[PDB]
This record gives structure tokens, C-alpha cells and sequence, in this order.
């Protein structure tokens, strides 16, 4: 059957792990557990199509760059995650976007922009400027919350379509 | 200009409250790395590494409202740590790691545990065994190097624990985690996945080696955090005996790694010439002058300082 190699990227502590596990395991993980590189498989059905997600979850820390290159090369689609209460994570999004472009030799790579932690009141990054940045890239933007599961199944499924339309 | 000529500026950078450095940390973004190299050399020169790193980390902590995110993102503080540790804890990494890593390279016994990543008629029980033995061998080497961390770096970890205690008194677990996130997450495990960071190796890992390093660093990271595998990936479940039997050996390490409360200063930096870095720091002020004016507009303790900064920056602008 059809496999999709999705890759989840973003700064440390933004909620890539939390996103992936709420998808894989159907619950919220609230505990300290920084990632190195965890990998999950899960066969699902999106729009009638039976398919298999090979999801890679990565480490966001600048120390783990260069180790970035290998998983990018094999990846098919990229969730680029930041936190709406952490603006600095938002500005980091650019660097992942440019690196992903470099390693694969292209400018229109299957990408989705995910803004995580929207359940929070203390939000410093507005929905609009995230939507603006998304359009200027040519890729969708989805607001999710791993705590509540809003937009989660959306955000991953959207990436799949975005791979199919490429 | 003559180093003499930066004096008035040089003595505003070093002020204990560290007000300027925080401001800079807000203003930069793409100069983060560059700026770090410049601040560290300045502070290493008049032996204030501790003043800088200790206060800066304390600021990040006092500004953190949720604990499970502490020092996870890429601030200046976490870059300042990064570049400092790469400078002072190289030998440490060679001691703990060099032997265990080189053995892993020359090996051909695969450590794969993942029910899908597995070759045909590959024995996953043989694999588990071999991995565990490496892990045991390695972490024994890691644990018995607690004393190998330079004294001054240990002090700053002590700084880190002093902080987390003043901030979260009711939480006893943080004092170890907060150290683990640097010595493991941001030092040991990276050096495991990529041995050229510290120049342990000079060669590209084989496909089997590359896998084992992830499998090993993943395992070390779980222990370093104190989490059993179980709730995440399924295949990793049989590496837990190791975690359970070393769980406490880790808590010792992380706790006592910061067990220096007196500042060290021997092997002190000889008096030479700073101008090159003071120029380059001033140049980062020029480049962010406007932005620092916006921050100086906000009244408060840093204000008078931030006022004087732009004056000094502009006055040194003119004098060149
Ligand atoms: N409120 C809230 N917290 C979240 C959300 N996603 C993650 N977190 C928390 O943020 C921290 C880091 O999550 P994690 O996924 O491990 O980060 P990552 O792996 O470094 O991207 C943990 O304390 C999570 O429980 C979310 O949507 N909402
Ligand atoms: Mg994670």
C-alpha cells in the first residue's frame, strides 16, 4: 500500500511530540521528555484512501542541526510547528523552511504550518501574521492544540493531501 | 580604536545587573551566535564567565512560567551555554565517550529493535543483548567521570539548581532535570549522534553504526530524564531494565555535578587585547540602535542604563 514519510519539525518545547502522540495514541502527554528522534507508524484512512503514515518526530534544539540533514532528505512532507505563546519559535520557522528547501533542491516542497498551543490565553503570535507567512510560502496554516486535539487530525491529514498534490 | 577608548563602554557591558546583555538578547535574532562568541570572550577575559552565564540563565528561569519547557528553546542563554561547554568540556566528552563510540563504529552487530526496521532473519533478542551491554559499558564510563567536569562549569550548574529551587520550591525533581537538559540533552547525546562535534571521530558512520548511535543516545536521554520507554514507541520496551537499575545512579550524577558552591578562578586568562571584540559588539549595537531605542523608551531599572548605552554607542559612532 501507499506510505507517507511525514516529518515533524519546530523548536524545542513547541509540542511536536505532543502533536504526534495525540495522533498516534489518542491522549495528552504533559511531562518533561525532550526528544532525540522517535518514529511511529500508523495505517489510517484519509478521504477513502487506505494509507500508511511513517511519522518521524525530531529534536528541535540547535545542537541537533546537521543531524537535521538526513531525515529531511528522506522526508516527504513537513509539519513546521511553533507555539503561539512563544514568538521566538515563530521566527525559527524560517530557518527550517530554508534548510528543507536546500537539502531537497526545490522551492515548493510539501509543507504545512502548524501553530500549536492555541488553547492558551497568553498568545503573542496572532493567527493573521501566521496566515500571512503561510500564503507567502504557498502552503496551508492550521492551528492545533495537542491538549484538546483541535486541528490535530486536520494538520497531519492536510500534509498528506499536500504530498498527493505534488 | 585604542582599547583605551572603549573603556566607558566596556564598563557598561560588565555591570553586574547584566541589563545591557538582556536587552541585546531581545534585540538580536540572527546575530545570536555571533554575539555569543563576542560576549563570552569578553567575560572570559576578566573572569566573569560565571557572572554572565549564571545571571542570564537565572533570568530565563525567572521568566519561565511553565517548568516542563525550561531551556528547551533556542535563546541566547542556551547558546551561551552551548558555545561555552564546547570550549571547556571537550576532554570530559572524550573521557566518557571516546572508547564506547569507537567500539560502536568498528562493530557490525546491529542493535535494531524496531519490528519494521528489521532485516530478514535478523535476531532481535541478540540485538537487544548487545545494545544493553554497550549501554552498560558506556554509562559506567559516563558515571565515573562526574569528577571530570571542570570546576567552573559545575558551579554554573549549581547556579542553575539554586535558581530552580528559589523558583519552584515545592518541586524536588527540577534540580536534576535542569542540569540533565544541558549535560545530556545539549552535550552528551549530541556528541553521541555526531562524534565530530568534539572531534572524537574523523569518519562517517556505517548504516548500522548510525542506527546504534540513535538507539544509544535515545536510551541515554530517557535515563537522563528519568522516563521509562513504555508510553511512546513499542519496540523500545525491553531497554527498561537498564533504566530501572540506573535510575538512581543518574540522580546522584546530576545532583552532584553542581556540588561546587565556591567560584574557582585558577588557570586564569592572561592580559591581552580586547578591542577586536569590543568593536564587534559595538557594531552589533549600531546595527540594532533603533531597536534598542524602542527598548530604552520603556521606563524601569534598565532604563538609565539603556539610555547611557545609546549615548555611548552614538559617541563611539562619532569617534570613528
Ligand atoms: N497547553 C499546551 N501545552 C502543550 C501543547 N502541546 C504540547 N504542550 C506541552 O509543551 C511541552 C513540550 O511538549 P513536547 O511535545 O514534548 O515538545 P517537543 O517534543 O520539544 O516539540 C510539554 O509540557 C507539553 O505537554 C498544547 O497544544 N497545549
Ligand atoms: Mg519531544
Amino acid at each position: 500500500m501507499t506510505e507517507y514519510k511525514l516529518v515533524v519539525v519546530g523548536a524545542g518545547g513547541v509540542g511536536k511530540s505532543a502533536l504526534t502522540i495525540q495522533l498516534i495514541q489518542n491522549h495528552f502527554v504533559d511531562e518533561y521528555d525532550p526528544t532525540i528522534e522517535d518514529s511511529y507508524r500508523k495505517q489510517v484512512v484519509i478521504d477513502g484512501e487506505t494509507c500508511l503514515l511513517d511519522i518521524l518526530d525530531t529534536a528541535g534544539q540547535e545542537e541537533y542541526s546537521a543531524m537535521r540533514d538526513q531525515y529531511m532528505r528522506t522526508g516527504e512532507g513537513f509539519l513546521c510547528v511553533f507555539a503561539i505563546n512563544n514568538t521566538k519559535s515563530f521566527e525559527d520557522i524560517h530557518q527550517y523552511r530554508e534548510q528543507i528547501k536546500r537539502v531537497k533542491d526545490s522551492d515548493d516542497v510539501p509543507m504545512v504550518l502548524v501553530g500549536n498551543k492555541c488553547d492558551l490565553a497568553a498568545r503573542t503570535v496572532e493567527s493573521r501574521q501566521a496566515q500571512d507567512l503561510a500564503r507567502s510560502y504557498g502552503i496551508p496554516y492550521i492551528e492545533t492544540s495537542a491538549k484538546t486535539r483541535q486541528g490535530v487530525e486536520d494538520a497531519f491529514y492536510t500534509l498528506v493531501r499536500e504530498i498527493r498534490q505534488h | 580604536m585604542p582599547e583605551e577608548e572603549y573603556s566607558e563602554f566596556k564598563e557598561l557591558i560588565l555591570q553586574k545587573e547584566l541589563h545591557v546583555v538582556y536587552a541585546l538578547s531581545h534585540v538580536c535574532g540572527q546575530d545570536r551566535t555571533l554575539l555569543a562568541s563576542i560576549l563570552l570572550r569578553i567575560f572570559l577575559h576578566e573572569k566573569l564567565e560565571s557572572l554572565l552565564l549564571c545571571t542570564l540563565n537565572d533570568r530565563e528561569i525567572s521568566m519561565e512560567d511553565e517548568a516542563t519547557t525550561l531551556f528547551r528553546a533556542t535563546t541566547l542563554a542556551s547558546t551561551l551555554m552551548e558555545q561555552y561547554m564546547k570550549a571547556t568540556a571537550t576532554q570530559f566528552v572524550h573521557h566518557a565517550l571516546k572508547d564506547s563510540i569507537l567500539k560502536i563504529m568498528e562493530s557490525k552487530q546491529s542493535c535494531e529493535l524496531s519490528p519494521s526496521k528489521l532485516e530478514k532473519n535478523e535476531d532481535v533478542n541478540t540485538n537487544l543483548t548487545h545494545l544493553l551491554n554497550i549501554l552498560s559499558e558506556l554509562v559506567e564510563k559516563i558515571f565515573m567521570a562526574s569528577e571530570i567536569l571542570p570546576p567552573t562549569l559545575r558551579y554554573i550548574y549549581g547556579c542553575l539548581q539554586k535558581s530552580v529551587q528559589h523558583k519552584w520550591p515545592t518541586n524536588t525533581t527540577m534540580r536534576t532535570r535542569v542540569v540533565s537538559g544541558f549535560v545530556f540533552l545539549r552535550l552528551i547525546c549530541p556528541a553521541i549522534l555526531n562524534p565530530r562535534m568534539f572531534n572524537i571521530i574523523s569518519d562517517s558512520p556505517s548504516p548500522i553504526a548510525a542506527r546504534t548511535l540513535i538507539l544509544v543516545a535515545k536510551s541515554v536521554q530517557n535515563l537522563a530524564n528519568l522516563v521509562e520507554f513504555g508510553a511512546k514507541e513499542p519496540y523500545m520496551e525491553g531497554v527498561n531494565p537498564f533504566i530501572k537499575s540506573n535510575k538512581h545512579r543518574m540522580i546522584m550524577f546530576l545532583d552532584e555535578l553542581g556540588n561546587v558552591p565556591e567560584l574557582p578562578d585558577t588557570t586564569e586568562h592572561s592580559r591581552t587585547d580586547l578591542s577586536r571584540d569590543l568593536a564587534a559588539l559595538h557594531e552589533i549595537c549600531v546595527a540594532h540602535s533603533d531597536e534598542l531605542r524602542t527598548l530604552s523608551n520603556e521606563r524601569g531599572a534598565q532604563q538609565h542604563v539603556l539610555k547611557k548605552l545609546l549615548a555611548i554607542t552614538e559617541l563611539l559612532q562619532q569617534k570613528q
